[PDB]
């Protein structure tokens, strides 16, 4: 009767259980994590869109997303993020 | 009426949380005035959002949207 | 309502010494509910506040309670009530030992009451306030009520003048006085309030530091505690008694800023030139002190906005409000002097002066009377025709003279001057243009109930001049003359519709032989006005007898017009437009037609009249395109000889399709075009509408 | 103007000259003493005007 809430809750819970199973999650922490993930995604998407629109680039691709995440995330996390993302994209292309 | 309704022990607790050990008298109504200013600033945009939505109630989504528009992002309330 | 509340106060006043067990309490109990419900207006409070001190039968404990609760004023509570309280305030002495002493606690409670409702105090006349301020300062010396008048004294004294050294000495000495326990707290705020009024005041800061305290109590003394329940009911009481006056939001706000002033103490004919006036709100306060520097260059040469130039046009108007208007007024002479220069071209150029002076002269009809009466001269037209034309379009239709009611005789002479000017000149068409504005002015006279006959008499003289050979003609004339005349007929037509004006009917009825000119002239637009006028006239003139000059000329018009339009029986008639029909015959045989089958029938009909000849063809061509018949009408004029020849040539093709459906011959054709001409919305719908009523054959199909 | 005429009139209330008022001010003080203050003084063992003339000076 209620339109389903679009969240990342199952995947966040799965990530926690993959890390370590002993502890759990509270509802307030769950909302905090959901809001944080949504905000980060919105920031990155807006940055990629703006950057693509600047070079009159009609499309958004891996290069644009990598540049946008380098712009947003500070370099310390950005190095690991771009390394893991490149690994994922290359292995997906291989698959 | 209720501006004085915000009682001075609450401001005392706020000062103790901040970390001070000495309290003057002017800071009481100065805190009252700054709270009134912040409240009016948030409420104006919250009411604008609510009226534009054509709903005649104010919701957590609207207030957090107004806060994010101000720049003081609030987490843990959805949306 | 409030009369019973007067009786309740009178009930406690009428009866004394009775000492009842519960009757006194019940009257007080009835006063508890009646005070809040009806407001206890100022005259009631004055009697009540005098009753508490006069009668000591009621204990001072309940005397304070009723002041705290019942005293919720909705009235104006002017100084008369305050003076009575001031009389109650005070202490007994050797001189006043015979007078009964009011309880000090009641005085403190009374002093607590007007502090809550100080915002409701009258806007003073700044004459008894000096007496009141000194009285309150003298009353402030009493200790039991010092704590409550101290916030009051802060309020009414807002000027450096009210900060008087003798007042400073009294306030300071009380704090320096040992036996008060509250003056140093009370004096500090009063001295601080007096400090912000006069300025630096190094003398007032040396007194404060001598009387300073630990200032926790001063912080409590800075805050004034007014009962929220007292103010909440007061806001409701004030709004109910006076709608749209003392709003509850502002009443609470006004108390708050008065309270905030006390909190701020701890942290902290008179000539005014019109040149420096900028704000209309300030002008409202400056209205008793307004003064206009007499400069002629500015007050007419530069609104909802706020500025000095916003009141620009108002400057020329407020002076007429400040002093009565006169012919010797400088703005009234500047326009005439500028007007005098512009005609003589002594000014640099008249084009920019006209719009500003016209707007000024558009109003002030008594002033505009002077302007128009002196510049309406033949000599003033010789200098330039255009400048006289420009001023005729501005002040003529907007003028209604009532000074002497004898200006009609001047216009007929002056109006003929322009006409005579146009005769020997040889046309310019300036006479007809100038007449139209006068006709607009005439309707203004007609609209006014006064001088209705005077305006109509002026209008009649215009038609005689307008219907002359040189100005109006069917061969060589201008559309200006006809367009001026068609507007005049609408004025009389509108005058017939109005029933609130009981005028002379001979004025409405136009001349007998003057209608032959308008009827004979083949201007299609002009003929439309005549049909409208004739139809509207026949609405009236129904109570008149069968034999009368007015009704005989009206029936003559109807018969002649229909004969000239549709009847086509002028020869059988006895006359047409005052001309014997046999005169028409003599012209006809002299005229030559290449094929004259029915010579007489072609000229006199709706299609044969030159005014409605070609427009008849236009309607037919519209019909042929819509119906899309086999054969179009090749001829350029519709008459009997063309119609039958058109049908005779194509008689073989007539039998199968013929022509547009619904028509069998030319007689049916002449109506069918008129049915369309009556169906559509156009200037000549009025022509067909007139012909419908007085055609008796078609009137049968109409209801009743 | 309508708002001003409700406040009206500050000037007319005072009006309804200073030298004339000075004589009235002296007379107002003169009549106040003989009527109220002097009877309350109850001195000279009986007095209405003689005691009043002393306090005027």
């Amino acid at each position: 009767s209620k339109a389903r809430k679009e969240t990342y809750s199952s995947y966040i819970y799965k990530v926690l259980k993959q890390t370590h199973p002993d502890t759990g999650i509270s509802q307030k922490s769950m909302s905090i994590l959901n809001s944080f993930v949504n905000d980060i995604f919105e920031r990155i998407a807006t940055e990629a869109s703006k950057l693509a629109a600047y070079n009159k680039k009609s499309t958004i691709s891996a290069r644009e997303i990598q540049t946008a995440v380098r712009l947003i995330l500070p370099g310390e996390l950005a190095k690991h993020a771009v390394s893991e993302g490149t690994r994922a994209v290359t292995k997906y292309s291989s698959s | 009426d209720n501006i004085q309704g915000i009682t001075k022990p609450a401001i005392r607790r706020l000062a103790r949380r901040g970390g001070v050990k000495r309290i003057s008298g002017l800071i009481y109504e100065e805190v009252r005035a700054v709270l009134k200013s912040f409240l009016e600033s948030v409420i104006r945009d919250s009411v604008t959002y609510t009226e534009h939505a054509k709903r005649k109630t104010v919701t957590s989504l609207d207030v957090v949207y107004a806060l994010k528009r101000q720049g003081r992002t609030l987490y843990g309330f959805g949306g | 309502m409030s009369l019973i509340l007067d009786d309740i106060i009178l009930s406690l006043t009428n009866a004394n010494e009775r000492t009842p067990p519960q009757a006194l309490k019940t009257t007080l109990s009835l006063l508890y509910e009646k005070s809040k419900q009806y407001g206890l207006s100022s005259p009631q409070l004055q009697a009540l506040v005098r009753l508490l001190c006069e009668t000591s039968i009621i204990d001072t404990v309940t005397k304070v309670y009723i002041v705290e609760n019942c005293f919720l004023p909705d009235g104006y509570l002017t100084k008369e009530l305050l003076l009575e309280i001031i009389n109650h305030l005070g202490t007994p002495t050797v001189f006043s030992r015979y007078r009964i002493q009011t309880p000090p606690v009641l005085q403190s409670a009374l002093c607590k009451w007007l502090v809550h409702v100080y915002f409701l105090f009258p806007v003073h006349s700044e004459r008894e306030h000096n007496i009141s301020s000194s009285i309150w300062l003298h009353l402030w010396q009493f200790s039991f009520l010092q704590k409550w008048i101290t916030p009051l004294v802060i309020w009414q004294a807002t000027t450096p003048v009210d900060v008087k050294p003798w007042k400073l000495s009294i306030i300071k000495r009380c704090a320096m006085h040992p036996g008060y326990r509250d003056a140093p707290g009370s004096a500090t705020l009063i001295l601080q309030r007096f400090q912000c009024l006069v300025g630096a005041s190094s003398q007032i800061t040396e007194s404060i530091i001598t009387i300073n305290c630990n200032r926790k109590t001063l912080k409590s003394h800075r805050n004034l505690k007014l009962d929220a329940h007292f103010l909440s009911i007061l806001k409701r009481i004030l709004s109910r008694a006076h709608p749209a006056n003392f709003p509850a939001d502002t009443v609470q706000n006004t108390i708050d800023m008065y309270l905030s002033e006390i909190h701020q103490l701890g942290a902290d004919d008179s000539t005014v030139s019109l040149w420096d006036v900028t704000s209309l709100e300030q002008l409202a306060q400056n209205w008793p002190q307004l003064h206009i520097p007499n400069d002629v260059d500015y007050m007419m040469k530069p609104r909802k906005v706020m500025s000095r130039d916003s009141l620009k046009h108002l400057y020329s108007s407020i002076i007429l409000i400040k002093n009565s208007r006169d012919e010797s007024s400088s703005p009234y002479e500047w326009c005439i002097w500028q007007l005098k220069r512009c005609f003589a071209h002594q000014i640099e150029t008249p084009q920019e002066v006209i719009p500003i002076i016209i707007s000024v002269s558009s109003m002030d009809n008594k002033l505009s009377s002077r302007i128009i009466q002196t510049f309406c001269n033949l000599k003033y037209l010789k200098l330039d025709e255009l400048t006289l034309k420009k001023v005729c379009g501005g002040i003529l239709p907007l003028w209604k003279p009532e000074l002497i009611s004898g200006t009609r005789e001047f216009f007929v002479k002056f109006m003929a001057s322009i006409f005579m000017w146009s005769t020997r000149d040889g046309n310019n068409c300036t006479f007809s243009e100038t007449c139209f504005y006068v006709l607009q002015m005439i309707t203004n006279w007609v609209l006014d109930d006064k001088l209705i006959a005077l305006g109509l008499t002026l209008l009649h003289d215009m038609q005689s001049l307008l219907t002359l050979d040189k100005i109006f003609n069917n061969a060589t004339s201008n559309r200006f003359s006809t367009m001026a005349f068609i507007s005049s007929l609408d004025i009389l037509t509108q005058l017939s519709k109005q029933t609130k004006s009981d005028y002379a009917i001979q004025y409405l009825i136009v001349g007998p032989d003057i209608m032959n000119k308008v009827f004979s002239s083949d201007d299609p637009l002009l003929l439309s006005a005549a049909c409208r006028y004739l139809v509207a006239t026949k609405n009236k003139l129904m109570q008149y007898p069968s034999t009368n000059k007015f009704v005989r000329m009206q029936n003559q018009y109807i018969m002649d017009l229909t004969n000239y339009l549709y009847r086509n029986k002028v020869l059988s008639s006895k006359s047409l437009f005052g001309v014997s029909p046999d005169f028409f015959k003599q012209i006809l045989e002299n005229l030559y037609i290449p094929t004259a089958d029915f010579k007489n029938a072609k000229f006199f009909t709706i299609t044969g009249i030159p005014a409605l000849s070609y427009i008849c063809i236009i309607i037919l061509r519209r019909l042929e395109t819509a119906e899309n018949t086999k054969i179009k009408f090749t001829s350029g004029i519709i008459n009997e000889e063309t119609f039958n020849n058109f049908f005779r040539v194509h008689h073989d093709e007539i039998g199968q399709h013929g022509w547009i459906k619904g028509v069998n011959n030319i007689h049916d054709l002449r109506v069918k075009i008129l049915m369309h001409l009556s169906n559509t919305a156009n200037p000549y719908r009025d022509i067909a509408a007139f012909l419908f009523t007085y055609l008796k054959s078609l009137s049968k199909y109409s209801v009743q | 103007l309508q708002h001003q005429m409700t406040i009206m009139d500050s000037k007319k209330q005072d009006h309804a000259t200073r030298k004339a008022r000075n004589k009235e001010l002296w007379d107002s003080l003169a009549d106040f003493l003989k009527g109220y203050l002097v009877p309350n003084l109850d001195d000279n063992d009986e007095s209405i005007d003689s005691l009043t003339n002393e306090v005027m000076l």
